[PDB]
RNA sequence: GAAAUUGUUGAAAGGGAAGGGCAUUUGAUCAGACA
RNA sequence: GGAAUACUGCCAGCUGGGACUGAGGACUGCGACGUAAGUCAAGGAUGCUGGCAUAAUGGUUAUAUGCCGCCCGUCUUGAAA
RNA sequence: AAGCUCGUAUCAGUUUUAUGAAUGUAAGAAUGAAGAGCUUUUAGUGGGCCAUUUUUGGUAAGC
C-alpha cells in the first residue's frame, strides 16, 4: 500500500545529497500531467491521407 | 448554418513509432467545437482509437471554390434509423457545398426523422456533365429556356385591416 | 464608500494601471503590423483540395 | 384647424404580467403607428398621460390626470412599457393614453 | 433638524389571521402554531407576517413625519427636561392632564421653544 | 507640530516611485502578450510554407461558471463544485489545467459551463468583478495598495500583475486566484442562445466545453 | 352600560356564494406645515 | 496578378438615446490635468428653475377593477383524504 | 451547553500517482476550509412512501 512512499522518501534522500552537493534548484515536488507543448511536426515523406466513410 | 472542416489526427506520438499516418477527413458543423467532437465520434467508428489516443493536429475552414456558379451535387449518406443503418443517395442542385448539405439536413430530418447525430454525410460530389444527373425532380431544371411562373402569390400584410380586398395576381 | 468601475469611468482606470495613458496615447490596441510573402507549398493545398 | 394634437395617440393595453401574476407598476402601452421595436425607441423617456374624467371639480377642473414615462420597449410588436406615479386603474385595460412629445431628442 | 427622508417598508396593520372572519378573534397578531396551516407555511396570496425585514430605518426610527421623536409630558418639570433638545424631540401633552395645567405647559413650552405635538386638546372656546 | 507636510512629501515622492515600477512592469507585460501571439501566428504560416503543420500549445488555463441550481445534484459533483469554489449558480473561478483538475471537471460537465478564456475577458472580470480575500471580507480592488499589501509576499504589486499570473500561468497561480474571490456573474446580456441550456454544447445546449466561446458568454454574462 | 343580536336613519355594493392579499381609480373621511 | 469584403476576434476608439438608483455628511486617502499656483468626472448629488402651500401629498376607509387566494382546530399515516 | 488545550497544518461524500486480489492504503501530489481535539452533561429523535442506477431470480404479462 504504502511501498511508494518509502521508496520516494530514499529518492527524497538522494535527491537532498544531491541538493546540497551542486547549486540548485531543488524541485522534489512531483508534478501532475502537464498540457501539451507546441511542435511543428513536418509532412514530407510521412503524407496527410484522406480517409472516409467510404465504406 | 454549416460550415465545412478539414479536421487531422495521427494518434499520439509515443516510443517506438513515431509520425503516425494522419488521417484527413471534411466535416460539415455549425462551428469549430462541433467539428472537433464528430471527428473523434467518426475515428471511433472507422477504427478501435479514442480520443484520449489521439490529437487535432490542424482544423481549417474549407471555404467554397466558386460561389457563383450553381452546381448539380450528389451527396452519399447514411443513418441510423427505427431499424439499422441504411445508404442513401439524393442529388441537390444548388451554389455550394455548405448549402447543399444545409438543404439535406433539413430535408433528412423533414422526411425521415433523422436529427444531426443519426447523419453520416459519406461522400458530396459535383455531377460535372448533365444527362448523368439521375434524378429526376433535378432534371426537371436542366431543360432548355425554363421559362415557369409563380402563380397566386400572398401579399404581406404590415397591418391587421386592408382596403382593397386582395389581388393575388403575379 | 462606493465601487467605481475602471473601463467606464476613465479616471479610476488611471488610478490603476498608470500605462493607461500611454497604451491610449499610441493607440497600442489599434497597432497595424508589417506583412510578408510566405506562400503555402503544394502539398498543404492539395491536402486541403 | 381641426387637428390641435400634439401628442400621438395610444392604448393602455394590459399591466405587466406572467399567466397568473400581474404587476400593476408597470403598465404596457401599444402607440399607434408603431409597428417594430426600433420604431419605439424614439418614445422612451417621453411622458405619456391618461386623461379621465371626474364628476367632481377638484382643483377648477372636471378632467383629471395620471403622470408617467415610457421605460422600455416590450416584445416585437412596437407595445412598450411605462411606469406610472400612481399606477393606472386595471379598468383602463383599452383605453386611450397621450404620448406627448416631450422630452424631445429632435 | 436634518433627517433622511421616511420609508415604512409596511405601511398596513399586521392583522390576525381570521381575524375579519370571526368576531371572537382579535386582530391583535398572533403567530399561526400549528404545523399545518397555511399561512406559518407562506404560500401564495395568503396574509403577510412580521419579520425583522420589515425593521425601519435606524436613522428615522421614532420620528414623527416631522422627524421628531415623540416625548410624554406630564408638566412643566418634566416639560424643562427638552430645554436643549427642542429639533430632537418634541412634547406630547398627556391624556390625563387638566385643561387648567395643560395652558400652562403650553405657554411654557412655547417661551423655551419647544414644539408640541398636540395643542387644541381641552381647548375648546 | 512638526510632520504636518513633510512626511505628506516623503510619502508622496514613495507613492510616484512605487507608481513609476508598476508603469514599466505593465509596458514590459504588454510587450510580452504582443510579441507572444505574434510568434504563435508567424509559426503557423512559416508552417504553412514548409508545408507542415503547427500544433498550439495546449490550454494550461479554463473559467468555469456554474450553469445549475443546488438541488437535485448526486453527492460525486456537488462536493467537487464546493472545491471550485463554485457555491451558487453563474459564480465562476480561474481552473489551472492538470492530469487531476481536468478529471474534475469531467464529473461536473452536466452543471457547468467552461472554456479557455482571453486576455480580454480576464481583464474585464478583474476590472469589474475584482473582488480579495483579505483574512476573509471580499474587499473590492479599486487601489493597488490592497493588492501590494497582501500579495507582496509572492511578487504581485498591482492590478496588471495579477491577471498576468493569471492568464500566464506562473509560479504563484494559486495565491493569486485563491486572492481573488469568485466571480459573481450576472445572467448572460443577450440570453444563452440555447432554447434548453441542459444539453451538451455540441448539441445544442449551455453545458461542458466550448472552449472559445466562453469568451463570447461570459462577456454578456460580465 | 361592552360584544353577540336587533330597529331606524345616511352611504355603498350585489346575474349560482362570501370574507382575504398585491395595486390603483372612484366616493367618504382625516394628519400636519404657515410660528 | 492585384485588390475589395464577409465572418471571426481585439481597441485602456469615439459619439448619441432610455430606465432605475443618490446611500455618506468639517479634513485626511488614491489619483488626473496644469509651467506652477490651483482645478477635477479622483474615498456615494449638486447646481439652477417653477406650481401649490391645502385636502393638492399621503393615510385610513366603502366600493369598483386586473391578477392571485381550499376551512380552521385535532387525530391518524409515508401521504392526501 | 460547559471546561481545558492547540487556531491549526486539525482535515475533506472530490481528482491524480503509486501500491492492489469500484472499492482498499499512502503521498515531500491537486483543489478546497481557519468551526480542531479532548472531558463533563442535556433536550428531541429510534417511521417510512416514490423514483433512478447496479444485480440475482422469475412469466401469457406484471414482477
Amino acid at each position: 500500500c504504502r511501498q511508494e512512499f518509502l521508496e520516494r522518501v530514499k529518492a527524497n534522500a538522494a535527491k537532498r545529497a544531491e541538493a546540497k552537493a551542486q547549486g540548485v534548484a531543488v524541485q522534489l515536488k512531483r508534478q501532475p500531467a502537464q498540457p501539451r507543448e507546441s511542435r511543428i511536426v513536418s509532412t514530407e515523406g510521412n503524407v496527410p491521407q484522406t480517409l472516409a466513410p467510404v465504406p | 448554418h454549416f460550415k465545412e472542416y478539414q479536421v487531422i489526427g495521427r494518434r499520439l506520438p509515443t516510443e517506438s513509432v513515431p509520425e503516425p499516418k494522419l488521417f484527413r477527413m471534411r466535416i460539415f458543423a455549425s462551428n469549430e467545437v462541433i467539428a472537433k467532437s464528430r471527428y473523434w465520434y467518426f475515428l471511433q467508428k472507422l477504427h478501435k482509437v479514442k480520443k484520449a489516443s489521439g490529437e487535432i493536429v490542424s482544423i481549417n475552414q474549407i471555404n467554397e471554390a466558386h460561389p457563383t456558379k450553381v452546381k448539380n451535387f450528389g451527396v452519399w449518406v447514411r443513418y441510423d434509423s427505427r431499424s439499422g443503418t441504411h445508404n442513401m443517395y439524393k442529388e441537390i442542385r444548388d451554389v455550394s457545398r455548405v448549402a447543399a448539405v444545409e438543404t439535406l439536413y433539413q430535408d433528412m430530418a423533414a422526411r425521415h426523422r433523422a436529427r444531426f447525430r443519426s447523419i453520416h454525410i459519406l461522400k458530396v460530389a459535383e455531377i460535372e456533365k448533365t444527362a448523368d444527373v439521375k434524378r429526376q425532380y433535378v432534371k426537371q431544371f436542366l431543360t432548355k429556356d425554363l421559362k415557369f411562373p409563380l402563380p397566386h402569390r400572398v401579399q404581406k400584410s404590415t397591418k391587421t385591416f386592408s382596403y382593397k380586398r386582395p389581388s393575388t395576381f403575379y | 464608500v462606493l465601487k467605481k468601475n475602471p473601463l467606464k469611468n476613465k479616471q479610476v482606470l488611471l488610478r490603476l494601471n498608470p500605462y493607461a495613458k500611454v497604451f491610449a496615447a499610441e493607440k497600442l490596441g489599434s497597432k497595424k503590423a508589417e506583412k510578408t510573402g510566405t506562400k503555402p507549398a503544394a502539398v498543404f493545398t492539395e491536402t486541403l483540395k | 384647424a381641426e387637428s390641435h394634437r400634439l401628442y400621438v395617440k395610444g392604448k393602455h393595453l394590459s399591466y405587466q404580467r406572467s399567466k397568473r401574476v400581474n404587476n400593476p407598476n408597470v403598465s404596457l402601452i401599444k402607440i399607434e403607428g408603431v409597428a417594430t421595436p426600433q420604431d419605439a425607441q424614439f418614445y422612451l423617456g417621453k411622458r405619456i398621460a391618461y386623461v379621465y374624467r371626474a364628476s367632481k371639480e377638484v382643483r377648477g377642473s372636471k378632467i383629471r390626470v395620471m403622470w408617467g414615462k415610457v421605460t422600455r420597449t416590450h416584445g416585437n410588436s412596437g407595445v412598450v412599457r411605462a411606469t406610472f406615479r400612481n399606477n393606472l386603474p386595471a379598468k383602463t385595460f383599452g383605453a386611450s393614453v397621450r404620448i406627448f412629445l416631450y422630452p424631445s431628442n429632435i | 433638524l436634518p433627517h433622511p427622508k421616511i420609508v415604512k417598508k409596511h405601511t398596513k396593520k399586521f392583522k390576525r389571521h381570521h381575524s375579519d372572519r370571526y368576531h371572537r378573534v382579535a386582530e391583535n397578531w398572533r403567530k399561526q402554531k400549528g404545523i399545518d396551516s397555511v399561512v406559518r407555511r407562506r404560500f401564495r396570496g395568503n396574509i403577510s407576517q412580521p419579520k425583522i425585514g420589515y425593521g425601519s430605518n435606524k436613522k428615522t426610527k421614532f420620528l414623527s413625519p416631522s422627524g421628531h421623536k415623540t416625548f410624554l409630558v406630564a408638566n412643566v418639570k418634566d416639560l424643562e427636561t427638552l430645554t436643549m433638545h427642542t429639533k430632537t424631540y418634541a412634547a406630547e401633552i398627556a391624556h390625563n392632564i387638566s385643561a387648567k395645567n395643560r395652558v400652562v405647559i403650553l405657554a411654557r413650552a412655547k417661551a423655551l421653544g419647544i414644539k408640541v405635538t398636540n395643542p387644541k386638546g381641552r381647548l375648546a372656546l | 507640530a512638526e510632520q504636518v507636510a513633510a512626511e505628506r512629501a516623503a510619502r508622496k515622492a514613495a507613492n510616484k516611485e512605487k507608481r513609476a515600477i508598476i508603469l514599466e512592469r505593465n509596458a514590459a507585460y504588454q510587450k510580452e502578450y504582443e510579441t507572444a501571439e505574434r510568434n504563435i501566428i508567424q509559426a503557423k504560416r512559416d508552417a504553412k510554407a514548409a508545408g507542415s503543420y503547427y500544433v498550439e500549445a495546449q490550454h494550461k488555463l479554463v473559467f468555469v461558471v456554474r450553469i445549475k441550481g443546488i438541488n437535485k445534484i448526486p453527492p460525486k459533483p456537488r462536493k467537487v463544485l464546493q472545491l471550485l469554489r463554485l457555491t451558487r449558480i453563474n459564480s465562476g473561478t480561474f481552473v489551472k489545467v492538470t492530469k487531476a483538475t481536468l478529471e474534475l471537471l469531467k464529473l461536473i460537465e452536466p452543471y457547468v459551463a467552461y472554456g479557455y478564456p482571453s486576455y480580454s475577458t480576464i481583464r474585464q472580470l478583474v476590472y469589474k468583478r475584482g473582488f480579495g480575500k483579505i483574512n476573509k471580507q471580499r474587499v473590492p480592488l479599486s487601489d493597488n495598495a490592497i493588492i501590494e499589501a497582501n500579495l507582496g509576499k509572492y511578487g504581485i504589486l498591482s492590478i496588471d500583475d495579477l491577471i498576468h499570473e493569471i492568464i500566464t500561468v506562473g509560479p504563484h497561480f494559486k495565491q493569486a486566484n485563491n486572492f481573488l474571490w469568485p466571480f459573481k456573474l450576472s445572467n448572460p446580456s443577450g440570453g444563452w442562445g440555447v432554447p434548453r441550456k441542459f444539453k451538451h454544447f455540441i448539441q445544442g445546449g449551455s453545458f461542458g466545453n466550448r472552449e472559445e466561446f466562453i469568451n463570447k458568454l461570459v462577456k454578456s454574462m460580465n
